[PDB]
């Protein structure tokens, strides 16, 4: 293993394990109700319009908003 | 020559506790959700109200000073009257004014 | 060295031990209280004293407070020793307080050989025993004053002390049903004792009286009580003699918050015999010698530890049909139980389930509320009656199923609830807050 | 009309294992999945669906 | 007269008890609590129960928060009244607890033993005893369904019980290692009992159900628990037979702020042995006539108050080279510290210094900080083993620096450290604090 | 007497156990749960 | 069931037991102490 | 003071001691987290010899 | 007639005395999904 | 079990004592999963 | 006559150049490590 290497000391961990750290930062809240389980904005069930994918939670920005709704029968209704 | 002040046998009944608020014990008992109509008539606003109304009211019979009642009783008695009479339409203060009515007399 | 060097050896743990200290524990200060006076006054008991009789005693407002009353008897015994068992405490059927005439409580002499069983501890049962029986061998002739402490709830602790200033209107009246059968005394077994004598019974009642502003205010502040009650009515069951483990579904009449539900077994013609009878040490009058035999108790040892004679084998309590906890084999609630709530031992033959922590104790500590319950049920289920109680091999030596043939006498069945109360005294007026 | 995406659980995603479930009926609100030092980390997910009936 | 007479008899000397009053004796105050519900759950445990056994139970989530867990055993005795001691809980060899991976503590069969011995008196050991043991003189044979409760920081008491809401991420389960040979039930000193029945064991764990209000907090906000837990490790010891008086210097490995020391001497052939076997009664089988043998115990009766017997001389704890205080005779560990620190009764063998007030509690009053100790060493002198242990004259008729011929076996020293360690919970995780 | 400020004069003893009208309703909570609130318009002959 | 089904049988005669309540019986706070140690000394006892 | 009875300088320092002739390097007490805090100190040689 | 082999034809009855099952419950995480049923409440009713 | 008078006109509880032999236990379960086909391939969803 | 064993353990111990032993002491490190799970269990080993 090499040695005049920088130390990876959790480095995949901050990267890839973590607590999805940017979109907790913008999204603080979790889902109340029916649609618990995905996280959000404000208490209840109003800052949301946010999905889980095969992987982890992510935002549902307008350029996944369409790649999903183009291919899956969903309305997103809010 | 009397106590103006009560040594409870429990003193600080309600109020002065972060453990839980009247209304949730007012639920339990009711075995009912929090609802508008619930969380209004056993809020500590309302009690106030209450407290307060029957003080004045005897004053105003009576020559007699009284001081707030306690609240272990009246609490029970809001429930008790609640659940006999709630008869309301979605109208919250409207049935708040019978209920208290019904509280005050 | 010594007690310096441990002082100075001190680290990262101790801030949650010794940080910003609170208490020291060689500073105690005490409390200063009012002042207030303690004595023993005997009470007039109207009515005819006697076996079979019933008798009262109107409470004379004496003193300012009222709290412990003892109930004294002087009998003779009829019999010699292992004769008699708790004799004071047979006697003492039954004791019903009222104040303005409203039932505040009744116990029964059952209830007391139980709560001696459950809740006495610490070799104050020893004590007690002292004072309801003849505890030394005593032969025919003898003659002893015996006290019976009564339980109710300013009995055992100043705290909830009855107020007699506040009560203008309404008196403080005791009534006593004296059994018209006491073994050893009068009868033994069925049998008549002839010329045994009837007992004489006096009542004393321990007042308190106040200073001069403690008593003012009681004459004018209202005073809420918490109230310890018994709930009591009995019932018959179906001890089986052989092929089944029975089972019935009892029907817990009840309608208060409680510490605890408590029951037992007995022999309605015996006394306190809430186990079966064998030919074993203490289980039966002649034990370990031809002259056994099972169906009479050796009755001063009537009180024994080996639950291999009691008949309950399970017990499940269900609470508006559905079950409180899983079915618990009677052990449970003859020993486990009434270990971790109360402290004490628990003879065999009585058992408890508690819905408090501390069920022994005057501070609440978990209730369960019977006047919001409509079908509660405690379900028990019986050991089969299969062993000859006559063979010490077959009595000491068999599953945890069966019992002895001699268990199907115990058909009396026993179900206390301790609940809670509250006593409301105003404007020279006492009465209970709930009354369902 | 494809049942597997939803606006409620998402697309191709699965609830995974249950571990440490909650034997109790009562809701058992749910404490945020996060890391609280270094060290014994768990990686088992909490009965999020688990409905508040009471 | 009368009580109005003392009260009249004010003086100087009562400023300073009636006084500008503070306290009145009859107005009891008790403080409101938050609503709960008591449930004893079965437990589902994996692996095969059996004799030499190792099995595991993980904690179901039924309720959310843990106090009492009892174990229960279903045994059958293979041998004759006398021939079993404790066998309960000397088949509970092992119980380990472990809190989302990391250990918490671990108990031993003889550190039940040693508990029982040492900090339970009266009504509730007798009890306790009753549910580990055949109490009555019962016959091979018979079955017996046996309760254990466990003595965790979080089982005695409420007040530290276990927050299963506060810990979604971390699982808490019991280890179990069940013994090889129990005395009377599979094994008969080192024979074994053929037919032996293998044991039954379920696992109970006592559940408290909160309010929806009290659950809340308990899950989002992050706890502290002041708990205790035991630290053990073994060792042995030797003591001639008559030139000399043993010495030893046994160095100690204990890591927190320590309420108290408690030990034993013990002969591991054995359960419960920590005197020597005389030809005295009680003190081995057949003791009193010709059949008497001090090799093999009249096991039901292995506990003794005679520490005649005992193997300690003296003993001091030393921390750093610097004696923590000067040297006590066995019989000062045996009888007064407890007596100070507990208020009951230690049987010979089982000695205790404390360093807490009342260790017995579980509100901290002084504690050792054996982390901020380099070398704490236990210094031990035994008694000389001279004594002819078949002869009552020479056994029942000797000095405080000699014991019996048969004290030699007692080669095993067993310390218990109980000690002080916070339980911290943070987003449904747990563990301890401080780990060294 | 007029300063009765330490009097406490209520006594709701009448109203413990009570149902949502005079009818047996083995008040008992069977359904371990929340009960929503039933809105109760006071049109009694004909209910619209 | 089990422990659900005495929470849920709750009455207006629990008020004074559980209603605003200020203790709870399961998070016990224990009260710090000034430090001190216990040490059993030697005293030298003047005459025969 | 309570120290007059000497000054404790061992501590806690030998619990997990260093065994070698060259000093450790000092490892700073930087935050570690809720359950594995330690209580040793890094007994640092005074005179590292070199 | 033997009762070791049966008329394999006829193998399939109705006649519940020959059952082997006299009660039945189903629990889900500890809990009773529902209260003890005799067998015959799963071979005629259920169906039903 | 060979006489009728005690198979046909026997008590709830009781069976026959033939019935031992039925020591075989078998429980079915019908559930509920999806078949996802996409690309030429298809597969369970839920595991 | 069968004796007790003399245990004796040994423990190889590397000692590294000084540049590498402040990486060592002062940098953070993980490792990816194997470890044992068990527990024991009984057989069904049949008969005949």
């Amino acid at each position: 293993s090499d040695y005049n290497a920088p130390n990876d000391f959790m480095k995949i961990y901050y990267s890839n394990i973590v607590e999805d750290k940017k979109l907790a930062e913008k999204y603080p809240f979790f889902g109340t109700g029916p649609f618990t389980g995905l996280r959000c904005r404000k208490p209840n069930n109003v800052g949301c319009n946010t999905t889980w994918v095969s992987g982890q939670l992510v935002e549902l920005t307008p350029k996944l908003k369409e790649q999903i709704e183009c291919k899956f029968g969903i309305q997103y209704v809010k | 020559a009397f106590p103006t002040e009560n040594p409870y046998k429990l003193s600080g009944d309600f109020g002065n506790s972060t453990l839980e608020p009247t209304v949730t014990a007012a639920l339990r008992i009711l075995h009912e959700s929090p609802a508008p109509f619930n969380t209004e008539f056993f809020s500590r606003k309302n009690v106030d109200f209450i407290q307060k109304k029957l003080i004045s009211e005897t004053k105003r019979y009576t020559s007699f000073d009284i001081g707030p009642q306690n609240e272990d009783e009246l609490i029970m008695m809001m429930a008790g009257i609640y659940v006999q009479d709630s008869t309301f339409d979605g109208n919250i203060k409207a049935g708040l004014r019978k209920l208290n009515t019904l509280v005050i007399t | 060295a010594g007690g310096l060097s441990q002082l100075v050896a001190y680290g990262a743990q101790d801030v949650y031990l010794t940080g910003n200290p609170q208490i020291t524990f060689f500073k105690t200060v005490y409390r200063r209280y009012t002042n207030f006076a303690i004595e023993s006054i005997q009470q007039t008991i109207n009515g005819s004293v006697g076996f079979g009789n019933k008798v009262s005693t109107q409470i004379s407002r004496n003193g300012d407070l009222i709290t412990d009353i003892v109930v004294e008897f002087v009998l003779t015994k009829g019999g010699n020793g292992g004769t008699t068992y708790y004799p004071a405490e047979e006697l003492l059927q039954d004791v019903e307080l009222e104040i303005g005439g409203q039932r505040i409580d009744k116990h029964y002499n059952d209830w007391f050989r139980t709560y001696d069983a459950l809740f006495r501890m610490n070799d104050d049962r020893y004590n007690y025993r002292r004072m309801t029986d003849w505890v030394n061998n005593e032969l025919v002739g003898a003659q002893k004053r015996f006290y019976v402490p009564l339980i109710f709830f300013f009995n055992q602790t100043p705290g909830l002390a009855l107020p007699l200033i506040a009560l203008q209107y309404h008196e403080v009246k005791l009534y006593f049903t004296l059994a018209s059968q006491v073994q050893g005394v009068n009868y033994n077994g069925s049998s008549a004792i002839a010329g045994a004598a009837q007992p004489t019974m006096s009542v004393w009642v321990d007042y308190i009286f106040l200073d001069t502003q403690e008593r003012t205010r009681f004459a004018q502040l209202p005073h809420e009580y918490l109230i310890e009650q018994l709930q009591f009515t009995g019932s018959e069951t179906a001890t089986p003699s052989a092929t089944t483990q029975a089972s019935q579904n009892i029907r817990l009449n009840f309608n208060h918050p409680t510490k605890y539900l408590a029951w037992n077994f007995n022999n309605p013609t015996n006394y306190g015999q809430y186990t079966a009878l064998a030919n074993i040490p203490g289980a039966c009058s002649g034990a370990g010698t031809a002259a056994a035999t099972v169906t009479t108790p050796d009755y001063g040892n009537t009180g024994t530890y080996n639950e291999q004679l009691a008949v309950l084998d399970s017990a499940k309590i269900q609470l508006n049909g559905q079950d409180r906890f899983a079915t618990r084999k009677g052990s449970y609630f003859n020993k486990v139980q009434p270990y971790q709530s109360i402290g004490g031992v628990t003879p065999a033959g009585v058992y408890l389930y508690s819905f408090a922590l501390k069920p022994a104790g005057r501070q609440p500590s978990g209730t369960c509320n019977f006047s919001r319950i409509d079908n509660a049920t405690l379900s028990l289920t019986y050991k089969t009656c299969s062993i000859d109680a006559t063979s010490p091999a077959a009595v000491l030596g068999n599953t945890e199923t069966v019992t002895a043939n001699t268990a199907t006498l115990l058909t009396a069945l026993n179900i206390y609830a301790k609940n809670y109360n509250v006593l409301r005294i105003m404007s020279g007026m006492g009465g209970l807050a709930y009354a369902n | 009309n494809f049942l597997t995406a939803t606006q409620w659980i998402g697309v191709n995603t699965q609830g995974s294992s249950l571990k440490n479930a909650n034997y109790d009926l009562r809701a058992d609100p749910i404490i945020p999945k996060a890391d609280v030092g270094p060290w014994m980390m768990s990686s088992v997910d909490p009965n999020i669906y688990q409905k508040p009936l009471f």
